[PDB]
This record gives structure tokens, sequence and C-alpha cells, in this order.
């Protein structure tokens, strides 16, 4: 077999996205036969230079990773992705610290297979439009670039929430995510800080390409936003060459092989 | 109420300029500090936080939670929730002659450069 092709023959563009119907993990298994266990899909047909590690910060949405995986896993699919699951599952009831449990993603999905590409998703972000292909580009890519939620426009141009992707490499050239920033907000812009001072710039679909769904949903307790954010993403230039990748540190309390994921629940300690 | 930038922008015009500010990084600071929502309330902790410009009830609004607050505004911080902007307004503008910008914490890191996105052209 040979190369897939640069664009999926099997997209279909646009998409209706509600959560209105509930979701039945078992059906969206059935529906999606070829997933392999642990969330696992590699395409028959070609060969994808695109393997894949989907990254998703997570506690106590299980509600909504189930439209996540309902909708994601025929487009990814369709995209004709090497690719790979991955949830990890803050344990305990300390605050929230997405970016960190992020880098413990990276390194655990590492363990599984020869990754080159890391998409980081919020997961409840889901993208309307199959021609946003969820893989790496040759500079930081930013996924939601428009979501309902901010008017189907991007909030400001150094925005980097919600789903993005970098390839290994410039993953590994910023040192990786801060592991330092504890409740809402700021992480992100720590991480845009991060791959600029390192001469990335970022690449993003246009705004018709790049609309996404939101969940919408009571805010959860534990991740209140972060007083120290906006003082903290002022100094990441020299914050970032000691909190990342080679200070991260965690312990893994579980890891979950289901059909349609793999679900990594860590102890990241808390606030120092 | 959330708000977009341009109703914001509109809405906050009296400020434009004031102790130097511009409306740019005004609607800049203002989307970094409440992402526009009128109602928003937030703590550090010991103090909370309201409104599109989030003002604090440890010294410029009173609250119910900190009565003895100095409250250099004169208002309390409920008056800071609705989509009535002008009090809001007037005790961001003592902030500003009083403290300063730096209040607003998003300003120095967010609100330095590209200032040019936070345009309103709508009449
Ligand atoms: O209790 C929690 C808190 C967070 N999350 C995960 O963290 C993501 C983001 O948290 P919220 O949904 O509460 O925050 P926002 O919707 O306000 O998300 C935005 O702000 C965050 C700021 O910290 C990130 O930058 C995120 O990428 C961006 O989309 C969630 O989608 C989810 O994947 C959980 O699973 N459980
Ligand atoms: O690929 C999958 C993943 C999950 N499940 C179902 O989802 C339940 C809960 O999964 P998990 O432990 O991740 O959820 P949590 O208990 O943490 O809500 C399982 O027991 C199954 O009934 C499934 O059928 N297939
Ligand atoms: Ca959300
Ligand atoms: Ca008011």
């Amino acid at each position: 077999l040979t190369a897939c092709p640069e664009e999926s023959p099997l997209l279909v563009g646009p998409m209706l996205i509600e959560f209105n119907i509930p979701v039945d993990l078992k059906l969206v298994e059935q529906q999606n036969p070829k997933v392999k266990l642990g969330g696992r899909y590699t395409p028959m047909d070609c060969i994808s230079p695109h393997k894949v590690a989907i990254i998703i910060p997570f506690r106590n949405r299980q509600e909504h990773l189930k439209y996540w995986l309902y909708y994601l896993h025929p487009i990814l699919q369709r995209q004709q992705l090497d690719y790979g699951i991955y949830v990890i599952n803050q344990a305990g009831e300390s605050m929230f610290n997405r970016a960190k449990l992020l880098n413990v993603g990276f390194k655990e999905a590492l363990k599984d297979y020869d990754y080159n590409c890391f998409v980081f998703s919020d997961v409840d972000l889901i993208p309307m439009n199959d021609h946003n292909t969820y893989r790496c580009f040759s500079q930081p890519r930013h996924i939601s670039v428009a979501m309902d939620k901010f008017g189907f426009s991007l909030p400001y141009v150094q925005y980097f929430g919600g789903v993005s992707a970098l390839s290994k490499q410039q993953f590994l050239s910023i040192n990786g995510f801060p592991n330092n920033y504890w409740g809402w907000g700021g992480e992100d812009d720590d991480i845009y800080n991060r791959l600029a001072f390192r001469g990335m710039s970022v690449s993003r679909p246009n705004a018709v390409i790049g609309k996404t769904r939101h969940i919408r949903h009571s805010r959860d307790k534990k991740n209140e936003p972060n007083p120290q954010r906006f003082d903290r993403i002022a100094h990441t230039k020299e914050t970032m060459l000691s909190d990342g990748l080679n200070s991260l540190t965690y312990m893994v309390l579980e890891v979950q092989r289901y059909p349609l994921y793999t679900k990594i629940t860590v102890d990241i300690g808390t606030p120092s | 109420t959330e708000l977009t930038k341009c109703k914001v922008s509109h809405a906050i015009k009296d400020i434009d300029g004031y102790q130097g500010i511009s409306l740019l990084e005004w609607a800049c600071v203002l989307f970094h500090t409440s992402g526009y929502d009128t109602q928003a309330v937030v703590n550090d902790n010991g103090s909370t936080e309201y409104g599109l410009f989030q003002i604090s009830d440890r010294f410029w609004c009173k609250s119910s939670e900190f009565p003895e607050s100095e409250n250099i505004c004169g208002i309390s911080c409920d008056k800071l929730l609705d989509d009535e902007l002008d009090d809001d307004i007037a005790c961001a503008k003592k902030i500003l002659a009083i403290k300063g910008i730096d209040y607003w914490k998003a300003y120095k890191p967010m609100c330095s450069e590209k200032l040019e996105q936070w345009r309103c052209e709508k009449p």
C-alpha cells in the first residue's frame, strides 16, 4: 500500500453537531469497528505520515467525553490519521492543572507508540468541519479557531486555547508546557509565549474551516480563575527553561485501556 | 450579560484616553479581565472582584461579605454586576487616578502589543 493523499477523499465538510440525543458508547463502538483497544486506529487503505496522540485533560467530564468520542472518532478516521486517544484524568480534588496533564499525556503516549504529532484538546470542543485536520503542521497549529462560544471568531490573535497541535519537535523545542499553572486560565498564553520565543508562528485554518462547537456547561469546582496567571504569563521567557517537560513529576495511579480510548489517572501533586 | 467588543467600546467611550489609556487598550484589558461579562465575579482569596472591570471589594466597593471595606468608590459591589456601566466606569476612573492601570494585571502581559485587533469599526 501507498501513502495517503494530501487531502482525504472521505471528507464531508460542514457537519451538524448537537448534544441532544444521549450517547451510548456501546453503539459508538459498533459504529467504529476499526478502532482498536485503547482508542487506536491506523488506516488500512494507505500509509499516513501523521502518527497522532490526541491528548485530553480531564476530571469529572465523562458526559462530555461521550459526545467527544461519538463525534471525533468518525471524523479522525475520515481524516486518515494513524491515531490514539488519551484522556489524562487528574486524581484527587486539588486545583485543576490542565497544562501539567497535557505534559503527562505527551510522556505517557510516547510509551505506546512512535507518535510524531500531539493534539491537545478540551473534552468539550467538537470541530464542525472535517477539513479542519487534527494533525501537525510546519508550525504549531491552533485548531479551534472559531468557537461558537466566542461568536465563531477568534477572541484575540495570540489565543492558543481549546484545541491545538504540536509536532513532537515543536513540543520538545519549548520544553513542553508549564507545570506551574493551577486553576483556570493563562497556561495557553504561556504556551503561546514559549512558541513565540523559539521563533515559531501559529498556523490556523480559516474561520470557516475552523468552526467549533462547545458543550455549554456549568463551571467546575476546583478550577476557579488563577490569581497569579497574569504575573506568570509575563515571565514565561525565564520560567520556560525550568518549568516544563524537564521538571515534570507525577504518579500514575491507573491506566485504563477501553475500546475507544486510553484513560490514565494520575496524581500530579498540589500547588507548591 | 456577555457583551461584545464593540458594545463595550461604545459603552466605555467616556473613558478613552483617561490617565493615558486608550480604548484599544481598554478593549484588550476588559476581554482578559472579565471576558466582557458584566456579571463576572471572581476571588483571589479573602477578597472578591466584580463586573466588567473586576472591581474588588478589598478597597473599592462595599460588599456584604466585607462591609468594613474602605469602599473608595462609594458603591455597593452589586451595582457593578448589571448592564449599566456608568457607575462601573466612574469607579474604574477612581482606580486609574489613585492606583493606576497596574490594578489591571492583564494590561502589561496581554495589552502591550497587537492593539489594532482591538479596534471597533462600527459607528
Ligand atoms: O473540572 C474540570 C476542569 C477542566 N477540565 C478539562 O479542562 C478543559 C478546560 O476547562 P474549562 O472548560 O472549564 O475552561 P474553558 O472552557 O474556559 O477553556 C478555555 O480556558 C482554559 C483555561 O485554563 C484552556 O485554555 C482551554 O483550552 C480553553 O478552551 C475542559 O474542557 C476539560 O477538557 C475537566 O475535564 N474538568
Ligand atoms: O470504550 C469504551 C469506554 C467506556 N465504556 C463504558 O463506559 C463506562 C465507564 O468508563 P470510565 O471508567 O472511563 O468512566 P467513569 O467511571 O470514570 O465515569 C464503562 O464501564 C463502560 O460501560 C464503553 O462501553 N466503551
Ligand atoms: Ca469549556
Ligand atoms: Ca453598573
